RNA sequence: GAUGCAGUGUACCCGCGGCUAGACGGAAAGACCCCGUGAACCUUUACUGCAGCUUGACACUGAACUUUGAUUGAGGUUCUAACUCUGUCCCGUGAUCCGGGACGAGGACCGUGUCUGGUGGGUAGUUUGACUGGGGCGGUCUCCUCCUAAAGAGUAACGGAGGAGUACGAAGGUGCGCUCAGCGUGGUCGGAAAUCACGCGUAGAGUAUAAAGGCAAAAGCGCGCUUAACUGCGAGACCCACAAGUCGAGCAGGUACGAAAGUAGGUCUUAGUGAUCCGGUGGUUCUGUAUGGAAGGGCCAUCGCUCAACGGAUAAAAG
RNA sequence: AUAGCACUCUGCAAACACGAAAGUGGACGUAUAGGGUGUGAUGCCUGCCCGGUGCUGGAAGGUUAAUUGAUGGGGUUAGCGUAAGCGAAGCUCUUGAUCGAAGCCCCAGUAAACGGCGCCUAAGGUAGCGAAAUUCCUUGUCGGG
RNA sequence: GAACCCACUGUCGUUGAAAAGCCAGGGGAUGACUUGUGGAUAGGGGUGAAAGGCUAAUCAAGCCUGGUGAUAGCUGGUUCUCCCCGAAAGCUAUUUAGGUAGCGCCUCGGACGAAUACCAUAGGGGGUAGAGCACUGUUUCGGCACCGAUGCAAACUCCGAAUACCUAUGAGUACUAUCCGGGAGACAGACUGCGGGUGCUAACGUCCGUAGUCAAGAG
RNA sequence: UAUAAUGGGUCAGCGACUUAUAUUCAGUAGCGAGGUUAACCGUAUAGGGGAGCCGUAGAGAAAUCGAGUCUUAAUAGGGCG
């Protein structure tokens, strides 16, 4: 006989690009995510595909905040 | 050369573009510093051809500002850019 | 099946946009306001 | 004998000061579905990649 | 699968007659099997062409008398002068060929040249994919989601398990407003299960579609007005052998909604697709072979058949 | 292969074969003869099917190649007008009205033509034979040796 | 049934007396018979009582010469000496799978100079090992779809390391890192240890990730 | 691969990266913002022959302009210099 499986999609290369304590310039992408695993904070923008990017020069920082416990990523100038 | 193992080659997976201008093959460009090769103070198509700074079959020429000249030249029938004309008048030449 | 259609400017500039339409659900023609860059003003575009 | 140019490549590549220039593919027929951004950005001319510069030189010796 | 390597046993040096257990003994670059984008010959309702056969238009091709149909061409009956005779006679000529003359039988037919439709294994040139625990048969060939995958990215098997080749002028934009589903009590023909009132716990509801990651400022649900499902761009980043792919602040012009700060360069996101050559359409202060035009070409926008063996041998092909 | 048998073609400048043609064999023959095809002395014989393919005849009903060229559109050129922006012959580029045979479609016959002989089709094996040069299960069952 | 013409059985011979024979048997032998001499048919042709037979020891397309030095991604071979460096058997695409092309890996020249590496310190994300039942599914025993206890999971998760990875500062030790250009080879790997799919927790089996060795390395 | 995988019985002689043209890079020499002739003439490696080629300026499909140019309504922004 023959198997009816044997298919998979191409890789997408999702994940974090800039970690905490790193210096970034305006426009740098910080996180690539299929959903909102991380939420934008101060000086961080959100794209149509949920990508997070920097809107100002500074240093990246990660935190946990809010009632829901949402993880946030921000940039400190 | 150019064969890549069977996949469509670079020169055949890109579109052709542009058309060739006939008058461009007869148009000529002349640097201002080359006018020193001209014998005499008359700068024209005939004199440039004689000096061999312009090929014989060319039908028109243009002077552009590249270098520096130190003589007065009277230019007849040759197109001049603003800088080339300014340099000629500064050196003491005239146009027409 | 959706059919490809054009929207042509009413100003005579010849500018046109392209889109798709469902014929059975939209028997009639389409009119819509759009920007025309040749005259630099919002004008009506009609189906074609 | 004289080296001969590959005319197909000659019709696809023009010479610049420091390299070669070309247009982009995917702009011929299937265009309605494509987004405006792709149309705008993919319109124009781009430079040849260094990985292919050697091949282009071999194909077009006289430019 | 060892006379030649390790251990160990045996064996003084050399002929002659006989034997074939071994020296993967000699002999022929395996014919069996697979491969090469090798060869030959054969078959056909594989592809493509030609000879042959067959249809009609024009030319060789003429005259007279006549009929009928939608000025016109379609016929009928005669004639001889083109033309046919592998029919008789005479001459060159003592010649079954050939030529000339006379007659006879036919005759504008037959047949020949150019063009053209059909037929055409008679003949000729070719084609007939790859993966594969040998080949064949079967299955598969492109894209998306999860696991394998060893807590960054990436990671194979004819490994396990499912989707895609779309839909929407609202299912888009904006302003304003609202929360699901499930249980417990009462009521009409309505009860396991219809609609309605209150109370309990709690996202198990929903998100056009497969799954994952997400969703309260709800990304879920409703109404009013509308077309930003715009044009010209674009600092800076992700991903990648190339060809390609993806995110995006910000500037100018014209808008939609809102009192206003402001939001909008299509839809919660990730699949819904096809390079190049040739051809069609609209615009074009580009070019256009002596000159002014035009044809053709270039540039911007766009469309179609095919390439699913889905980086697509020549858009034509089996045994 | 064979004598015998059957089908089919050939009216003579025969059919058929060779050749590029001229011409040659067929044949110095003439349907009781010549070519092609199948079967294979002789005895008894030779069932059904024309649906498919092929061949033969008829029909003139639809389709159209060359040829032919009614219209329609485009380029250039004349001439009036301060001013509209107009548009004639000629030359020339395109379009395809009509006419225009076959082939094809249709009807009928033909099986000693190819071929077929299980509710459905064109019809589903007459004589005869049979584990038989044809039987996988098979060293089928019984009798003789 | 002799001559003559054939070739049914067996023995011998197989570097033979012989590139098709000898010996003992065998068949036809007045016929569609056998035979001498001379002549006709020439290669995609001829001839064939039909075997793809014969056509000068050659036949599913004779022989000689010419195109001609045909093509072959295939096999073999490739000749004196010394010094320095030194790979790979991977990814992507391919009528592609034992070929080739781009990148990765080697060598040489030029432009630059710590911008590089080892370790320490500081910041940072995670969802694997383990563990668990709070979702999904499944499992056993008791009391009223529910409750108590009990167990399981690659495609379950209330949790969750060691390592690995990114950035910043620094001592010491090492000519490191980067760019441009000239020349390649290579794209059949093997065993072993660890974490795994497949197989039978089989294979000197097969397919990945990771480290050592061989390949190309003697003692 | 000692392999029981291939080739060689032995000796002497013969036997395989070349030639022409074009182009790219490197070394070396002349001249230097310039360098250099081809055919051809020339009792001829001399001398003559400047037609032609490379360099000296890019941008744009092109007209065109020119240290700028293309795109655009834009002396915005961006690309190539």
């Amino acid at each position: 006989g023959s198997t009816k499986n044997g298919r998979d999609s191409n890789p997408k290369m999702l994940g974090v690009k800039v970690y905490g304590g790193q210096t970034v310039t305006a426009g740098n992408i910080i996180v690539r995510q299929r959903g909102t695993e991380f939420h934008a904070g101060a000086n961080v923008g959100m794209g149509r595909d949920h990508t997070l990017f920097a809107t100002a020069d500074g240093v990246v920082k990660f935190e946990v905040k809010g009632q829901f416990g949402r993880r946030y990523v921000k940039v400190e100038t | 050369p150019g064969f890549e193992g069977g996949q469509t080659a670079i020169y055949r997976r890109l579109p052709k573009f542009g058309f060739t201008s006939q008058i461009a093959l007869k148009t000529a460009e002349v640097r201002l510093s080359e006018l020193s090769k001209v014998e005499g103070d008359i700068v024209s198509l005939e004199t440039l051809k004689a000096a061999n700074v312009v090929r014989r079959d060319q039908i028109r020429a243009r002077i552009v500002l590249s270098g520096e000249i130190t003589r007065a030249f009277t230019v007849q029938g040759v197109a001049l850019t603003k800088g080339a004309k300014a340099a000629i008048e500064a050196a003491g030449g005239k146009v027409e | 099946m959706r059919d490809k259609i054009r929207l042509v400017s009413s100003a005579g500039t010849g500018y046109f946009y392209t889109t798709t339409k469902n014929k059975r659900t939209m028997p009639e023609k389409m009119e819509i306001k759009k920007f025309d860059p040749k005259i630099r003003q919002h004008v009506i575009f009609k189906e074609a | 004998a004289k080296l001969k140019t590959r005319r197909g490549a000659a019709k696809r590549f023009k010479a610049t000061a420091n390299g070669f220039k070309r247009k982009q593919a995917f702009k011929r027929h299937i265009l309605t579905k494509k987004s405006a951004k792709r149309i705008r950005q993919l319109r124009g001319c781009v430079m040849v990649h260094v990985s292919d510069v050697a091949s282009v030189r071999r194909m077009c010796p006289y430019i």
